[PDB]
């Protein structure tokens, strides 16, 4: 899960983050960092990732 | 006014962390049914296609919201 | 009656949710809102006659707002200040 | 016959509408 | 929300126990 936040890849999905790292994300929602995508491509397996750090704008 | 303070006003009308919890989640669940008025009305305010939310557009929200809850 | 609760109040709560969604409200709109707030408050006493998790939960999810607790937390996070949410989750 | 709460559990359900659910009832 | 359960219940209750308590005394005191 860190090395597919750190690239800020979209497959970080609830789904895939299990039973007992669903609270992990409960705690990123907490952090805020992570872009909090209301995903309505997909219900269920929403899309979740970090805000790119390596983007300037 | 604070969602605690909301949670304040409820203990006001209804009357310690597991109260405290509760009383909390009763503020956010009023917020949040507050918001869906405020929603419907928004949609109502759709349909009828003025500039702004007049008042019987929450009105009809609240009877949509009782009708469906 | 005691019951009403301000105008000014539900202006300041509802100026925050118009960022996530901009509901414009006329005079006659803050009132009938304000007003109508008595009967929301009065519905909900009878969805929710006491306060549990489970009961919270469920009461939610017959409102339509969640579909479970999952959802239920995710409102508290975006509803509640912050260390509030984690603290509620210490109860969850 | 006297109790009355049994009357109203009965009543209620066909006061109300279907969709104004009586899940909670309160004192 | 319960305006005509409670006077439904109170008219019930009359002619469905007070009503008979006493009609039923009155007949059988001849």
């Amino acid at each position: 899960l860190m090395k597919r936040l750190i690239e800020h890849d979209l497959n970080l999905t609830l789904n895939d983050f299990s039973s007992k790292t669903i609270p992990i994300y409960r705690l990123l929602l907490r952090a805020n960092i992570i872009t909090v995508i209301e995903g309505s491509t997909n219900p269920g397996t929403k899309y979740i990732k970090l805000i790119d750090f390596n983007e300037t704008s | 006014m604070d969602t605690e303070a909301l949670a304040n006003y409820l203990l006001r009308q209804l009357s310690s962390s597991q109260e405290y919890n509760k009383k909390l989640l009763l503020a956010c669940g009023f917020q949040a049914i507050l918001r869906k008025i405020l929603l419907d009305a928004r949609t109502r305010a759709t349909a009828e296609g003025l500039r702004e939310v007049y008042p019987y557009h929450i009105e009809a929200a609240t009877q949509a919201f009782l009708d469906s809850q | 009656s005691i019951k009403p609760l301000q105008i000014m109040d539900l202006k300041h709560l509802t100026r925050q949710f118009l960022n996530e969604n901009r509901i414009i409200l006329p005079k006659q709109t803050w009132s009938t809102i304000q007003e109508e707030s008595l009967n929301i408050m009065d519905f909900l006493k009878q969805k929710i006659g006491t306060l549990q998790k489970q009961e919270l939960v469920d009461s939610f999810i017959d409102m339509g707002i969640i579909n479970n607790v999952d959802d239920m937390f995710e409102l508290a996070h975006e509803l509640l200040p912050l260390e509030l949410q984690s603290r509620i989750e210490s109860y969850l | 016959p006297w109790e009355f709460r049994k009357v109203i559990q009965a009543e209620y359900r066909e006061r109300l509408p279907r969709n104004y659910e009586l899940k909670h009832w309160k004192k | 929300t319960t305006i005509d359960v409670l006077s439904s219940l109170f008219i019930n209750l009359f002619e469905n126990d007070l009503i008979p308590q006493a009609l039923k005394d009155f007949n059988k005191s001849d």
